[PDB]
């Protein structure tokens, strides 16, 4: 009935020293029934990463919409969109559906190609921006992720340390949520290399 | 919640998951959904956890009184009907209970009774409750002439099948073997570790990567 | 219409060690967006080396604790001053709770103590008297923020041995009272940051063979 | 189950070094109609306790009679009724708290929020709250209704914690209460200018002040406020 | 949320707390609620957070275009008239509750606006879940002819009342001072009364703690030459 | 009433010329001189304030206009046509960019928008 | 809210309390409910603050554009414009407005516009939640062709009683005097009118 | 939904009852017997609310068995049907009525005639040549109206019953997992193994 | 309904209108709402006619049995019995009763019992639907220790206004005078009180 | 309720669809084909609200057939599935949404690989080895999780499908009157007569 908890799933983003991490579970369900264990919720437009939790049809629609808009941006601007600018575009796009919104919890992660500054942001379903220094959480286990992140997180973690922190934050949060899990992906993002790791976790 | 009870040559197999949820929140992964009424009788927890625990602990008390008064082990038929008659008194008051009453007596042999909050009492060879649905899971590899070791595995594998697909089933599998001389616990198996081992050894769950 | 129930917020945490148990709770009492008190104790010594908390609707919580304390007093009278074992206390509390099955005590109950073998024991109850013996249980507002952390840092879930690539689980070590209290304090500090109903103070009751002792720590008052 | 008809607004209170202060306005409201002005909502019990009551006035008058009956009953076969076996604030509270929770548990509440202010035998300050749900709590400052939202923040600036109580004089405590009553008169559409204030001091006993008025009010600035935005006259 | 505006001798001061909450959960512990409509016209928002940001940006944009068109510095009464006519049209469905303060050629101004499109004039105003706590302090300490230093003190004290006593408010105090014939000074995190204590333990994991199935390089670069 | 001119007033002549654009450029040629020079660390735009009368306050007539905080415009030709283009250029910097991306448009894209408005007046009815 | 307008010998006086509530909370204790739509045409506002402010703003616009083209509008014309907005949008408005004005030809005139958007010309009108308590008092004490001092006393005593019995009314008693002489604002503080 | 059919032929009464027990979308059993022997020449079939059906049937069985022992006599089917009706007529105005529908088939040894009684949960009773409870009545009745002859033999009645079940299996959305058929005649009550 | 009781120098006077309505229909236009529970203890009835008649009848019984055993009851005692019935049965009663009586020791006393079943002793009380319109008038015009003639005038003028503004009130103004001298019934017809 | 199953084996995609059409308690048809050929190597099966199912399926068929004629080219199954998803994603926020669930089975001639796409009425799309819509998914999925192997032959896939239908016929309360099975491979779309 509640659109934001039909399909389930989580995204978490964290900042480290000259790096950002964004991670998601792989579950898509119809409430109690698990349908797919290969539903990735993290997309990228150039060097800008977008995680989307919530109603799966809207996750797919918004991915297609932001690919569309960042493709036209690049052709006209003659450069890849930056995290700060994309954040404003996500906000703008969500608030134009103010009274018929997409049932999503988007998360932006990336490094500004010019300044080198790590950037993360989160949004409510109508585009209000949460620009936290530390971490952003979204999805059916957002309470669990807040709990994990608030204790596990410390600032200026090295990429390979940040990987362990965000991984343990996602895994243990997902294992306390019925509608999250069935596998997990972690992106470790540096200024000019991105590593993608699939985590081993319980499949119940 | 997934609870399974079936009759075979070697007695009764009882298999349950250990997951308790409040909404999307996983309250516990270590719930005991098999109630040890007495050393010869087992009950399964489904619907209300308190309703199942309270009235099946009460049933054990009533069963003990029966054995003192009549100097005979109570029949599964009689034990099941004490519980079914009690919940029927409370019908329409909001008791939530779907349970399998399992025992092995010389008089009856291996006997399973499904007892309901609605006042339903049914004797059957196999009963399964998966998250608000109950029925006589895979049903493809079940034959009366099955070994105790094989029957234990079938119950364990059956709970694994439900735990993977069903959001509200998981944690661990608890196994019980019910004989004429009483029941035997066949341990607690984490579904996480079980899934990977079953997948590797059976070849199954090809769709899942690990 | 008249609503006989309310929410007084608060978060409680029970952890069972090898030869000890802790029951911790925040000392903040709230209704809606107001603070009633910054220090209203929620965890109680009930005698016989048993500590209790009934978190949720504070009226139903006070009533249940009062009734259980009275149950201990009458157990002594009726059974020649026999010590009420934690398992016997747990079964007794189930009957107190299930007594009001059709007008429940709107509380999540945790009791902590030692079993008859002198090992740490925690028992967790639903509002209608369903109960289980557990090593770790958080209850109340910030329970969902605390339990995932405890799964990770107590049971070492999703933690493996470096260089085995997830083939060897991190082995379970017996936690000392000092290490448990660190995890309790960090759980409530984290909960205080992220939950508006959690703060003001933290009161921890520690149960050992020597008896019940009390530790208090300040939390942020915003 | 009922609904409150004739109602009393905020009761406010705080502990100071030597005792407790409690205050409440004299109004009995009939919805938006301010029907009754001479309603006393502070009811003293002996010389050591004052019970401040908000909510339904018919239920308050019932509770007033219970307390009057309690004093009579305590005096029966009690040679030390005016000494060691006199009613304590703690006894009077526990009784009311028992009644309130029993009445809510029969789904027929006393539609009130009650603060019991007093000083115990040993000279300890007593201040505890109970309401129509049987919910109880203690704090260095307590207030009901609007008082909880507007009085508590002001009173907590004087006594923010237990360690502030010995540092708070009766003059500072009374000042803070009287100011909080003025703020409630400004901002609570169910308040009256006229209020009663009771001080229970372990040395000077019970001082009950009737027919107090909110004074030193600021209104002059209103003359300079014109229109709701653009208007200049 | 706790938001206050205080008029003083030669200006107006606006203050706010820095906590944003999804139900009982604190989403952001250092949110900025003090918004710029124009360089010397600021406002603070309570209610739907998306609505207060959207409504100040729309009117802020239209105010800038109006300023350019008229060759005149924007007036607070213009921000107010444009906000109220927009909010009224949407009959409260845009859940924006704002305190609008600023200086212009006309002088110093302080207004409140509600989601349904009603507006109020005042020398001191409060808004949000913490407004009653804040208004208690304002009604206790406010006087005519406040100095800049007194008004900042009163404004931040009124927010503190909200931080401590309102569960909906917390963390830090943001302040903006708009004085006549001066640049508006935005004082982000003017007070920091709620810094988290050091934890008892470091939760930094040993490397290789997490079990990994697969690693791969992601191609973030465009299609390469040759 | 109704605008019954739903057809182009600028059309290709047999020689392939768009007359009305050529004549527009002739109007620009008659216009007062304005110039632009780009340095390493800035750009300068300049023009003459050709005052129609000495009684006129030439300060009140702005030939050099702020479009965004980082973009300025000067013109040669018909002043009134410039004034309305500055108004449209200022607005389109907000409606087609700042209200979407939360930042002012880059010079080339605002130019692109102004260029589009002028192209439309070359083909629209 | 307690609002009234009273016609006397020299013109008309508008009276109002200064209290605006959200439930039991006093959102504004120094509200100005006497609102100018023309130099010598004012109105008293009761109902939705958003609605009565929106209506008054539109009326002020309509009379400003009227004045540009046709010169100073009559109090009747101002009342007519109020009625048109109130009547045509009755489904979406909660507004009770008293319109008071001074002409030199007509002198002091009072028009009341209840919820339905009907118009009633009266020697005096009372409205708002607090008006219920003073129907008796006002009907016994109102005389036609009173002096300025008598009319100020009548409104002060009337709103004094309205404020006493109505929790929704309170604060200061604001008044606006409309005569040939011009526009005079009066304010009366609690310490004055409470002891009456 | 459950099928309970009865047909009264020349010398016996045949009862056909669906074997399926379904709660919501899951089938609990495929071998359920919705019948109770009240006395040696009286059989009762029942369909309705879970719990109520068996509780009511067993309560009637106990009462008729008690009367049998006390008087050392078998109550006539008419007498048994009147007793069952009155119990149902009591329950409708009770705090929580029994939602049970019954068919009573008995052989009257005094009259040497078979009798079929249809009683609904309200205590509405009729004596019919054939009867049914629920949606099954609609489908079956029109078929029995055509083929039924009062002098039919047991074998003819079984054939007509067999025709009814086949028709119901086709037209019914529900799978009722077949019927159990019992014959009530002078020799008593027996189950037809083949159907 | 408009009902009041006023204490003066020589005792107390009870006033009421004579109108009983079913919706807009006047079921009775000559109702007597002044009801005797003892020789010199009367009550004014507002609310459910069935409820206030049932309560008054039980009170009359209680005071008759009281008088048999303990002699003449105090006005306070009569009020107490009214309150007991109203308070204990608050869930099932719609009754607003004013109790007025004359003792020789206490003289004239007035008690009002609103819906909740609370008791308030007052120098005078007003109640009923029509009372809302005369709160202002009554509070401005009531003095303590008035003469009989002044108190009759005060009640006549008060209920006159209540009847004028309230559709639920109307008909004749009934009054009962309670003094040492005895019990006097007064009636005032529309042609008298309408022209006041 | 309706059964639509799909399994993607080594070299083909098999779709099994229930033949029953039921409105309320009456069965309107027992031979209904819940399938439309979108293109020569793409088949779509559908279950849902009456009218909407056929209207939606025929509308998609017309659009894919139009694209085929205009470009003289066959859209890839991925392309067809993305087009169908977008149409469903449009309809949820429309005045009256299409309540249709679809399975899209196609053989990709360029990639020489079979593909199965599951789309619900909201426009939720996934590519799976096997899929189902409704209550049937619950029963079937756990069976396919055990037996499914990615290198299965068409005959093995049919056997696994045959096993699923048998288990569905037993456990399901509803009678869905059997399934129609269609295979989609390199040679095109054919119906399995024997099942
Ligand atoms: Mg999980
Ligand atoms: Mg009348």
């Amino acid at each position: 009935s509640d659109p934001s908890s039909i399909n389930g799933g989580i995204v978490v983003a964290m900042t480290g020293k000259d790096c950002v991490a964004i991670a998601c579970d792989l579950r898509l369900g119809s409430q109690s029934l698990g349908v797919s264990n290969k539903f990735e919720k993290i997309f990228h437009y150039g060097h800008v990463f977008l995680g989307i939790t919530g109603l799966a049809t809207d996750v797919t629609t918004l991915n297609e919409m932001f690919r569309y808009k960042t493709n036209l941006y690049k052709l006209k601007e003659e450069r890849a969109i930056e995290p700060e600018t994309f954040t404003q575009l996500v906000s703008s796009s969500l608030y134009e559906r103010r009274f018929g919104p997409y049932f999503v919890g988007p998360v932006v992660a990336g490094i500004n190609s010019k300044s080198g500054k790590p950037f993360i942001a989160g949004f409510d379903l109508i585009g209000c921006i949460d620009e936290a220094k530390d971490f952003i959480v979204s999805g059916t286990a957002s309470d669990q992720l807040f709990g994990m992140c608030e204790s596990l997180y410390e600032p200026n973690l090295e990429p390979e340390d940040l990987f362990e922190t965000i991984s343990q934050a996602l895994l243990n949060a997902a294992d306390r949520d019925a509608l999250s899990g069935w596998g997990a992906v972690v992106y470790i993002i540096k200024k000019d290399e991105v590593v993608k790791r699939y985590l081993k976790m319980r499949q119940d | 919640t997934t609870t399974l009870a079936f009759r075979f040559q070697g007695g009764i197999i009882v298999a349950v998951d250990s997951r308790a949820t409040a909404g999307n929140w996983v309250a516990s992964q270590t719930v005991k959904k098999v109630i040890e009424i007495n050393p010869f009788l087992l009950g399964t927890m489904a619907g209300g956890a308190a309703d199942c625990q309270f009235w099946e602990t009460w049933l054990g008390s009533q069963c003990r009184l029966h054995e003192l008064r009549e100097k005979e082990r109570i029949s599964v038929a009689a034990a099941s009907k004490i519980l079914s008659n009690l919940v029927y008194q409370y019908k329409g008051a909001g008791l939530s209970m779907g349970t399998m009453i399992c025992g092995y007596t010389r008089k009856e042999g291996p006997t399973i009774y499904y007892v309901d909050s609605d006042g339903t009492r049914l004797k059957g060879d196999i009963f399964c409750v998966v998250s608000g649905q109950t029925f006589a899971v895979l049903d493809s590899n079940y034959k009366w002439d099955l070994s105790v070791e094989d029957a234990l595995y079938l119950g364990k594998r059956s709970i694994l099948a439900a735990a993977h697909r069903d959001a509200y089933s998981g944690g661990s599998v608890n196994l019980y073997h019910v004989t004429e001389d009483g029941w035997i616990y066949h341990g607690n198996h984490d579904v996480g570790e079980l899934f990977w081992k079953v997948k590797e050894e059976e070849g199954s769950f090809n769709n899942v990567i690990g | 219409q008249f609503n006989p129930y309310g929410d007084n917020g608060g978060t409680i945490l029970g952890i069972a060690g090898e030869d000890f148990a802790v029951l911790a709770g925040d000392t903040r009492n709230i209704t809606d967006y107001s603070i009633n008190s910054r220090y209203e104790p929620k965890v109680f010594d009930c005698g016989d080396n048993i500590v209790m908390s009934a978190n949720g609707f504070a009226a139903d919580g006070d009533a249940l604790v009062k009734r259980f304390k009275n149950s201990v007093k009458w157990y002594h009278f009726d059974h020649n001053d026999k010590k009420l074992s934690i398992n016997s206390a747990a079964r007794n509390i189930q009957h107190l709770l299930y007594g009001k099955r059709f007008f429940p005590y709107y509380v999540h109950t945790i009791i902590a103590g030692l079993d008859e073998d002198g090992k740490g024991a925690v028992y967790s109850f639903d509002p209608v008297g369903s109960y289980e013996r557990e090593q770790c249980r958080a209850g109340g507002a910030a329970a969902s923020l605390i339990m995932p952390f405890l799964d990770n840092q107590v049971n070492f879930k999703n933690q493996y041995e470096p260089g085995t690539n997830g083939k060897v689980k991190k082995p379970l070590k017996y936690l000392s009272v000092e290490e448990v209290i660190k995890l309790v304090r960090d759980s409530f500090t984290s909960a205080t940051e992220r939950h508006i109903q959690v703060g003001d103070g933290l009161e921890i009751l520690i149960v050992t063979k020597d008896g019940v002792r009390k530790e208090f720590y300040e939390l942020k008052r915003d | 189950t009922q609904q409150p008809i004739v109602t009393g607004t905020s009761v406010i209170s705080m502990k100071y070094d030597n005792g407790v202060i409690i205050a409440a306005d004299n109004l009995g409201s009939y919805g938006s109609l301010l029907r009754f002005n001479g309603v006393e909502r502070l009811i003293p019990v002996g010389d050591n306790t004052v019970v401040g009551i908000s909510g339904d006035i018919s239920d308050m008058q019932h509770i007033e009679r219970l307390l009057k009956d309690l004093v009579t009953e305590n005096a029966y076969d009690n040679p030390l009724a005016d000494a060691e076996e006199a009613l304590e604030p703690s006894y009077i509270f526990e009784y009311l708290a028992t009644v309130m929770y029993q009445r809510r548990s029969k789904m027929n509440p006393l539609w009130n929020a009650i603060i019991v202010a007093g000083v115990q035998s040993n000279g300890d300050q007593f201040l505890r709250y109970v309401n129509l749900l049987g919910v109880t709590y203690s704090s260095p400052t307590l207030a009901t209704g609007f008082g909880a939202h507007m009085a508590n923040p002001l009173l907590r600036k004087v006594v923010d914690r237990e360690s502030d109580i010995p540092k708070t004089t009766v003059q500072v405590a009374e000042e803070a209460i009287v100011n909080a009553m003025r703020v409630l008169y400004y901002r609570d559409a169910r308040s009256s200018r006229n209020f009663s204030l009771a001080i229970i001091d372990k040395n000077t006993g019970l001082t009950f002040k009737k027919n107090l008025q909110v004074e030193n009010m600021k209104w002059d600035f209103a003359k300079d406020i014109k229109g709701y935005g653009t208007q200049k006259i | 949320t706790t938001i206050v505006g205080v008029k003083f001798n030669n200006g107006v001061v606006i203050a706010a707390d820095t906590r944003s909450t999804q139900g009982p959960i604190v989403a952001d512990k250092n949110c900025a609620k003090l918004h710029r409509i124009s360089p010397k016209i600021w406002c603070a928002g309570a209610g739907t957070a998306a609505d207060t940001e959207a409504v100040t940006q729309l009117i802020g944009s239209n105010i800038e275009l109006h300023s350019l068109y008229t060759s005149r510095e924007p007036r607070v009464v213009s921000a107010l008239q444009m906000l109220k006519q927009h909010l009224f049209k949407y009959q409260g469905h845009i859940g924006a509750y704002l305190i609008v303060a600023g200086v212009d050629p006309t002088g110093s101004h302080l207004f409140s606006i509600h989601a349904h499109g009603s507006t109020d004039v005042g020398y001191y105003l409060s808004l949000g879940s913490g407004s009653l706590a804040a208004m208690a302090v304002l009604e206790s300490h406010w006087k005519q002819d406040l100095t800049k230093e007194e008004a900042i003190k009163l404004a931040s004290d009124a927010i503190q009342a909200g931080i401590w006593n309102d569960l909906g408010s917390g963390s830090n105090v943001d302040v903006c001072v708009m004085e006549i014939g001066k640049d508006a000074e935005y004082l982000r995190n003017y007070l920091t009364p709620n810094v988290r204590e050091e934890k008892q333990k470091s939760y930094k994991f040993p490397r290789g703690t997490t079990a990994v199935l697969k690693e791969s390089i992601v191609n973030i670069c465009d299609i390469q030459e040759e | 009433m109704t605008d019954r001119y739903s057809f182009s007033l600028t059309t290709f002549s047999p020689s392939g010329k768009l007359g009305q654009i050529d004549y527009a450029l002739t109007a620009v040629k008659q216009g007062v001189t304005s110039l632009g020079i780009k340095a390493t660390n800035g750009v300068v735009i300049a023009t003459e304030k050709k005052s129609s009368s000495p009684l006129a306050m030439s300060e009140t007539l702005s030939k050099v206009s702020l479009l965004t905080p980082d973009i300025g415009a000067v013109y040669s030709g018909m002043g009134p046509d410039y004034r309305v283009l500055v108004d449209k250029s200022r607005k389109v910097a907000h409606t087609s960019y700042k209200r979407i991306y939360g930042e002012y448009p880059p010079t080339k894209l605002l130019v692109s928008e102004v260029a589009k408005i002028m192209q439309e007046a070359t083909q629209s009815g | 809210t307690s609002i009234m307008a009273v016609t006397f010998k020299d013109g008309v006086i508008l009276g109002a309390d200064s209290r605006t509530t959200t439930g039991a909370y006093i959102a504004n204790r120094v509200t100005d409910k006497l609102t100018r739509v023309h130099d010598k045409i004012w109105c008293c506002r009761s109902g939705s603050a958003a609605d009565t402010q929106a209506i008054a703003d539109i009326v002020q616009y309509h009379l400003e554009l009227y004045t540009s083209q046709y010169g100073t509008p009559s109090t009747e014309t101002a009342a007519s414009v109020f009625k048109e907005l109130c009547y045509e949008n009755k489904d979406n408005l909660t507004a009770g407005i008293i319109v008071a004005g001074y002409d030199d030809k007509n002198k002091g005139e009072v028009y009341t516009i209840p919820l339905g958007g009907s118009v009633h010309k009266l020697p005096y009108a009372i409205a708002g939640s607090g008006s219920t308590f003073i129907y008796g008092y006002c009907d016994k004490n109102f005389r036609e062709n009173m002096s300025k001092e008598e009319t100020v006393d009548f409104i002060k005593h009337s709103l004094s009683q309205a404020i006493k019995w109505d929790g929704s009314s309170g604060g200061v008693i604001r008044m606006v005097v409309l005569t040939a002489a011009g526009v005079e604002r009066l304010i009366f503080y609690p310490d004055e009118y409470e002891q009456l | 939904m459950d099928i309970i059919l009865g047909i009264r032929v020349q010398d016996s009464v045949i009862l056909a009852s669906s074997k399926a027990v379904t709660r919501g979308i899951s089938v609990l059993k495929d071998s359920d017997d919705k019948t109770r022997q009240l006395s040696p020449h009286t059989l009762m079939s029942f369909a309705g609310e879970a719990g109520d059906t068996v509780q009511f049937a067993e309560y009637i069985q106990a009462n008729i068995q008690l009367y049998s022992i006390r008087e050392d006599y078998e109550l006539s089917p008419q007498a048994v049907s009147s007793f069952v009706r009155q119990e149902l007529a009591k329950s409708i105005r009770s705090r929580r009525p029994y939602q049970v529908n019954v068919l009573i088939g008995g052989y009257d040894k005094k009259k040497n005639k078979p009798e079929l009684y249809q009683i609904d949960y309200l205590g509405t009773k009729v004596e019919l040549p054939y009867g049914a409870h629920g949606y099954s009545g609609f489908y079956t009745f029109s078929l029995l109206d055509h083929h039924y002859r009062p002098d039919m033999t047991t074998e003819e009645g079984l054939d007509l019953l067999k025709l009814c079940v086949q028709e119901l299996e086709k037209r019914m959305p529900m799978d009722f997992k077949g019927v159990i058929v019992k014959i009530v005649d002078k020799d008593g009550i027996r189950q037809v193994d083949d159907f």
